[PDB]
């Protein structure tokens, strides 16, 4: 199980192409690849935040 | 969020030292089937002349 | 039976407990202070909360070896006990044979050897927080004596693991083995309030020796650094092994040597060894004795002096705050302890009947205070002629002067 | 028998122990201080503590030679106890027949040449945590005699292995062999709670000492540095081997000779030689003076001295508090081993009868402090104008004026 998840309709910092927009991706707290880049996309929420178990 | 616990393992992990020499040997039983016979030779002799 | 209501079987006095276990008089300390650093003290400080007091034990013994302050204060703090007058004296209202009872118990301490030896072991619980004493019985006759009292290492001990007040034999057992009873004398002085394992004093030493220790083995290093600088020689390129040896041989003697001499086309740079002082070293070695004096023998004398200065209340004014108050529970605590284990098994061994435990006469140490004689001598012909009817009983007590016989 | 009921046969009293080991006499002492370091020290101190005394010994002997300060605050609380008066008293309450062997034996001390030479040998067990002397035995007739006392170096003994509290000779065996009954006194003085080993007062004061002595070589090598600058020349390429050694001769004697000329070619440069102070030294050396002072003597009179001030209860000031507690530590564990070792023997051997141990005489030291004779004597009159009956014997014991007879 994966212990991790954000959906409150919360923001989070995704950066697409120059520029780091709201949007909801891994948004987990646990990481095995991509960290370096999860860092800049795994922001901690900027709105209210609510984890739940996906069990994927 | 923290990016990586994985590494951070080893400095949270502590030590509990209750397993550590938590055994011990059989209770003492030549007592009861064999007699002590103290010596400070190199080879103890018994005789007997029936 | 003993205070504790324990029955007490005669027949186990004839042999030590620890007689059986000749494994623990062939173990030798493992000398935990060597090498040690803050996170290894905490480990060992924690570990004997839980039952492992070995290592807490050893440390302990290895901290009052290595510190001449901390030992000496602790000499001296024992050595105020050892020196006071003792006595017996039965208990509140005593009838005549309660008070022959005392007597004979007074007699017997009075003439059995290796008193003050057993004073100075039972001593080391203020330090370590508990001390144990085990005792040879013998019969000249048809009364009990204490042949010899032997102090055992408090490493040869640990804490029951369904009670962590009450200590035991290692027997390479678990649990484990409960105290004999009557074999033991067992003091616990109660510094702070708490169990057994976190009553010692070492327990809040042990900090201030290792910042001291510390202090002490930098300072030292730096000491050793200091004198000459250090002196890098640099050489060209196309320079031969040989020829960097010698560089590196004269470099390294050119300090000892005034002069030398090298091609124009090598170089030596005299850089800074060690600038600085020994100011910050010296102040954490005076924090920390500070801390050690006011832990051990109060903060009015020993770290900040009383300084000088005569007088006849001078003897009050350095005692009865701080130095009496410790002088006085040190020698109740141990009085208790003596008359709970050595007077009790006297009496009831010893002598016929049950008496009991309420009645039994308790040992008492001489804490009187030198009081002034000419101030005193002067105050009461004036109060007697005013009319006051002061007893002589009093008068007698205070002084030191005993009744006329 | 002896004190501690061991057969005594008076057989083996015609010689000494160790004369059947003639091997001991002709061996030299190894100097393990030279050339000691921390690591050297340790290791030195962890063999003893598992029964190689000798070289711990040996490092005591050269510890005590090679450091003045240490060697001074010993010699002064040696001959503090070698001053006092002494008497011999019989037991509680004695009886005609052992008032008359306590007088005996009390004349006979009196008599006995060389007391003063065992109360020294005696008391280096303070130090090396303890002190053998092989007694000779004669009779002038019918009546056991000590000829002798012998002092054997603490380097002839070592450890049981099956007992770490019990001294044995070395006789080459791996068990050495049983001290002799009767043929030693044996002083253990006790200032920590533990082995034979731990007990001497140079384990606490060894590393000071080496601080102290580190920092001292340190010093004398920085003044040997000390004066002219460490200076360097250079000379260009082309420079012949008889130039070199020109130019190397030349820098060599610059610093005493005042003026040299040399080509504009060449170059000298003088760097600093050793530039600081003594202060990070004396203040390491000072550390370690107060420390071995406070362990030694107290930390109120050597290291933190009480300073002057007179009158009446200075006195009392200077001594009570730490001085006397030592004193009369000291003193009573003196007089304790004297009773069990040499008024034993002469009590049994040289008087009829089987007396019981617990009724033999005590040897006892005069530990009678000075009273203020004026103040007191303007205070008695009060007092027994008032009605007071006090005893003329407290009167003439605590004055020291002996009882009219």
């Amino acid at each position: 199980e994966v212990e991790g998840v954000f959906v409150r309709a919360t923001v989070e910092r995704r950066c697409r192409a120059g520029f780091c927009f709201d949007k909801e991706g891994q948004g987990f707290a646990d990481g095995v690849l991509s960290d370096e880049q999860l860092e800049a996309l795994e922001s901690d929420p900027l709105l209210k935040v609510e984890r739940c178990t996906f069990s994927g | 969020a923290i990016i990586t616990p994985a590494l951070i393992s080893a400095l949270k992990t502590s030590f509990q030292k209750h397993f550590q020499d938590a055994l011990a040997t059989a209770p003492s039983t030549y007592l009861q089937v064999a007699t002590v016979i103290p010596s400070t030779t190199a080879s103890n002799t018994y005789g007997w002349l029936g | 039976v003993d205070v504790y209501g324990n029955p007490i079987r005669t027949q186990q006095l004839r042999e030590p407990q620890t007689s059986r276990l000749a494994g623990l008089a062939k173990e030798f300390a493992q000398h935990p202070a060597k090498g040690l650093t803050p996170a290894k003290l905490a480990r060992i400080l924690v570990e004997a909360e839980q039952g492992n007091l070995q290592a807490q034990a050893e440390l302990f013994m290895d901290m009052e070896e290595r510190d001449a302050h901390l030992f000496a204060e602790m000499s001296k703090r024992k050595r105020a006990i050892l020196g006071l007058d003792w006595a017996v004296e039965p208990p509140r209202n005593a009838s005549a044979a309660e008070k022959a009872d005392a007597d004979y118990l007074h007699e017997l301490l009075l003439d059995l050897e290796g008193l003050e030896d057993l004073l100075l072991d039972a001593l080391d619980g203020i330090g370590h927080g508990y001390s144990c004493i085990e005792l040879e019985w013998a019969l000249q006759g048809r009364e009990w004596m204490p042949l010899a009292f032997h102090h055992r290492p408090q490493s040869w001990f640990q804490l029951n693991p369904e009670d962590q007040n009450e200590l035991r034999l290692r027997d390479n057992s678990p649990a484990g083995e409960a105290l004999q009873p009557f074999g033991w004398i067992i003091h616990r002085p109660r510094a702070r309030s708490g169990y057994v394992a976190r009553s010692g004093l070492f327990r809040v030493l042990a900090w201030p020796y290792l910042f001291r220790h510390y202090a002490t083995s930098d300072l030292a290093e730096m000491l050793e650094i200091y004198g000459l600088p250090i002196r890098l020689g640099k050489y060209p390129p196309g320079t031969a092994d040989e020829e960097k040896a010698t560089l590196l041989r004269a470099v390294t003697g050119l300090g000892h040597a005034a002069a030398g001499i090298i091609p124009e086309t090598m170089a030596i740079d005299f850089q800074q060894a060690a600038q600085g002082s020994s100011d910050p070293f010296l102040a954490m070695m005076r924090q920390s004795e500070d801390a050690i004096s006011k832990a051990v023998l109060g903060g009015t004398l020993t770290s900040t002096t009383s300084q000088s200065g005569g007088g006849a209340f001078a003897l009050g004014q350095v005692h009865n705050e701080v130095r009496h108050d410790l002088l006085a529970s040190d020698a109740r605590q141990l009085a208790a302890t003596l008359s709970r284990d050595l007077l009790w098994p006297l009496l009831v061994l010893n002598r016929p009947g049950s008496p009991d435990v309420r009645r039994a006469p308790r040992l008492v140490f001489d804490l009187r205070e030198q009081a002034d004689i000419t101030s005193m001598a002067q105050s009461i012909p004036a109060l007697v002629n005013v009319g006051l009817e002061i007893p002589s009983a009093w008068v007698y007590d205070k002084l030191g002067i005993p009744q006329p016989a």
